[PDB]
């Protein structure tokens, strides 16, 4: 019967002025929407949810991925247990209302890399035809990474998704947008200053700060620093594992070879489980709102 | 003058959910990842007292007064390019001004 | 020697692109503070002050326009026709300062121009290449019409701008926008429900209420409708006199025709005292933010 | 739900610049430019007696919840072409959350 096989199939009479207007959209309602978790926007959990719905692909069975865009679909998340994207998804589909006709897999795909190059980081090429799924379709969870794990455990997961050494160190920089809310995962606080800025903070940290292994309110052990920061065991442990110590120093010296890796590795893993077909236009690379007058 | 102020409570939080990880208040306060921010209307562009510091910003050495820095924190990369100061940033008039009058209070 | 020749020459380095840029900007400023006015927004007092520089102009010896962008007080503000225009001019200084190589004239006709497109109007070709001059250039005060006239006045007075009786009717379409206030002018309230909302509205609102003379608390004269709407006096005029009101009734059956004749009118009275070199680009036709995706 | 709760009190001010014009609100309002907004949520649209509607605004029939609400008060020609209701659009969540706020207690 062989694996499945997704095939990307553009929106019809739709190029690349209409995916910018979506972009834009996103873009702006970040801009409108500061109060989100006392001031850092909807910027990072709009990125977990372009992570959270790639990262349940199987490279075994080709089930999940980004093209499905199921997960609008109940049975999907649990909602708690992956809690914390109920409000990345609230915030999405009024923007899925002004543009009845894009798919909800290009959607949360797009307002992840929409999310960003307008939090400062580089420019990710994107791609449209993405399909929704729900029929016979809805990957069930537990396909997603525990937070309580080492270094043999994200080396060996990610490799069902397809990713080596270096590219899980440049997707694990996204761990410097953003927070851990205690409400949500269990574990509570930033791991850099700059929570809605892209930078290369996060390798800085980790070689720079001191951690020390402390409690959290719900109960789970966790790296904190001096400076109020914290860090996740599975983050942790990329200073811990050589191989990966390695790739941490070298991103912390110069941003602009993780700027180009996590461009490589973020679009690799939001189009991860599609063929896209030869007669597929190049990828399209969005101009932000900033070199836009915005 | 041409750049209004707002009221001296609502962004008390402004300072502390949004510059607290970085500037701080009071006297002769411990620097972070930014300089003590106090006095700072009258002096200059990056004095940062014991305080690591690029060229990219006391390039200028302007005094940061009411009107000349407005468009200090709608875009930083924008007025001094190659800084270190990265920030989310606000859009909307009423938050800056606001932020300036706690800063223009407990900065004294 | 000629009366004054003002040749359009546009900015080092110049285009269509750079000009949007600032359309973006006034048009995003224009939806940022929304609150102006008691939520009425600066749609209006922009478009009024885009007519009240180019109605400075006089076509005997080419003295005003928008061409100079050279006025920063006319005597100031508090008594004579200008007064409410001084927060147009604090809404276009800091875009001002994040484009200082547009000119005065351009910036308060594009502002103009942005304003009418963005409440929905029709689209106005613009052009730039105005040129900001020094003191001895300024007009001055008595250039602007009073508002208790006639259609005689009216007429005669806009011969000086070289604008017919068609031209003048589309012209006067424009105040369906915003409100009449007695700290300014000495006359109070709208004529009409939709302020910030550029349509026919002036034209239905003349000849379908009840209007009655009536003092208001400047003692001043005007028509006012049960309706809570008011006229100013050269306004009715329009509805006195024979020849007016034939076009009068024929913009408020034709909507489309009354959009096509403004952005005729209304980019001749931004563009009266000009002199286009040939070798000049062609008139720009901007895109609105909701075109953009916004 | 998706949408949140704002507030009445700075969303009735916001229904007395930008709506009170064209829509009166209490029991057996007077018909303005728009017709009265009472019992407008779960009801169907143009529904309310003695007022000429246009076509487009009933043929869509959509019923009136706090959700669907807020697509309509965003863009108004978008969500029922040929509407003859002009109004700019509220481009602000808040706008719309403090205004259906205020509506479902106004509109009771
Ligand atoms: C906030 C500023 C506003 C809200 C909230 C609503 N309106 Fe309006 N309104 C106006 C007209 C001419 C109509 C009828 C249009 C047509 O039938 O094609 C309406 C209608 C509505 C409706 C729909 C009611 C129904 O379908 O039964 C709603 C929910 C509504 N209005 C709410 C006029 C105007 C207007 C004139 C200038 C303004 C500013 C507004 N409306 C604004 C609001
Ligand atoms: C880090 C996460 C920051 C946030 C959030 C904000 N600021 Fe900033 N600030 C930061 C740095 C790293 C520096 C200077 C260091 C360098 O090398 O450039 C600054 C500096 C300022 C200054 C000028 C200081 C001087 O001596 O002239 C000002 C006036 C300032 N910062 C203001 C400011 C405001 C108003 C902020 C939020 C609304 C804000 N900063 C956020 C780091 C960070
Ligand atoms: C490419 C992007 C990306 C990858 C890969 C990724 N994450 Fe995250 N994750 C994010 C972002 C962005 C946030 C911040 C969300 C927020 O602040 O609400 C986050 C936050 C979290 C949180 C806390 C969420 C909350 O609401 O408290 C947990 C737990 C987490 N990640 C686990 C993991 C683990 C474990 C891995 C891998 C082993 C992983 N993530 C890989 C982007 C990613
Ligand atoms: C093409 C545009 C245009 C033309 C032509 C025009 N106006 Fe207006 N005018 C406006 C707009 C828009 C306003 C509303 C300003 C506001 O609401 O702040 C206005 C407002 C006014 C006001 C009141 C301002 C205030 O703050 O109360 C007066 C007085 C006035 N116009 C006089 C005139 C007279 C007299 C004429 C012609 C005989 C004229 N204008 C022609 C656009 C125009
Ligand atoms: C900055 C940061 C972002 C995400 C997460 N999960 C953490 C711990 C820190
Ligand atoms: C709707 C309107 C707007 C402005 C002015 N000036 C008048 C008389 C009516």
């Amino acid at each position: 019967t062989t694996p499945l096989v997704h095939v990307a199939s553009v929106e019809k009479g739709r190029s690349y002025e209409d995916f910018q207007k979506v972009y834009n959209a996103i873009a702006l309602k970040l801009r409108e929407d500061d109060e989100y978790d006392n001031y850092i926007g909807y910027g990072p959990v709009l990125v977990r949810l372009a992570w959270h719905i790639s990262g349940t692909w199987d490279k075994h069975d080709n089930t999940g991925g980004s093209y499905g865009g199921t997960y609008r679909f109940k049975k999907e998340f649990n909602d708690p247990s992956n809690a914390g994207l109920q409000n990345g998804f609230k915030f999405l589909e009024p923007i899925h209302k002004e543009f009845p006709w894009i798919s909800s897999g290009d959607l949360f795909s797009l307002g992840g890399v929409t999310a960003v190059q307008e939090m400062q980081g580089p420019k990710i090429p994107w791609r449209c035809g993405r399909v929704d799924t729900p029929e016979d379709t809805t990957p069930d969870n537990g396909r997603l990474p525990d937070a309580d794990k080492d270094a043999g455990y994200v080396r060996t997961f990610f490799q069902r998704l397809n990713m080596n050494d270096r590219e899980v160190v440049a997707l694990m920089g996204a761990h410097a947008l953003g927070k851990t809310h205690l409400k949500n995962s269990g574990y509570e606080g930033p791991g850099g200053a700059a929570n809605n800025v892209f930078t290369n903070e996060f390798y800085l940290n980790l070689l720079n700060e001191d951690w020390k292994l402390e409690k959290n309110d719900a109960n789970n052990e966790q790296w904190d620093s001096k400076s109020g920061y914290m860090m996740l065991p599975t983050d942790y442990s990329l200073i811990q594992d050589p191989k990966y110590l390695s790739i941490v120093k070298e991103y912390a010296n110069d941003q602009d070879k993780f700027f180009k890796d996590f461009s490589k590795a973020f679009e690799k893993l939001l189009e991860n489980g599609i063929t896209f077909p030869k007669d597929a236009p190049s990828p399209f690379i969005f101009k932000t709102l900033e070199e836009q007058g915005l | 003058t041409e750049f209004k102020a707002g009221s001296a409570k609502k962004g008390a939080t402004l300072f502390k959910t949004r510059c607290l990880q970085c500037h701080t208040v009071e006297k002769g306060g411990p620097h972070k990842v930014g300089p003590n921010l106090h006095g700072i209307f009258g002096r200059h562009s990056g004095q940062a007292e014991g305080y690591s510091y690029t060229d990219a910003n006391i390039k200028k050495n302007v005094l940061w007064d009411e009107n000349n820095m407005s468009e200090y924190l709608t875009n930083p990369k924008k007025y001094i390019p190659g800084t270190k100061m990265a920030f989310g940033g606000l859009k909307k008039e009423k938050d800056r001004n606001d932020l300036i009058t706690y800063l223009k209070k407990a900065c004294e």
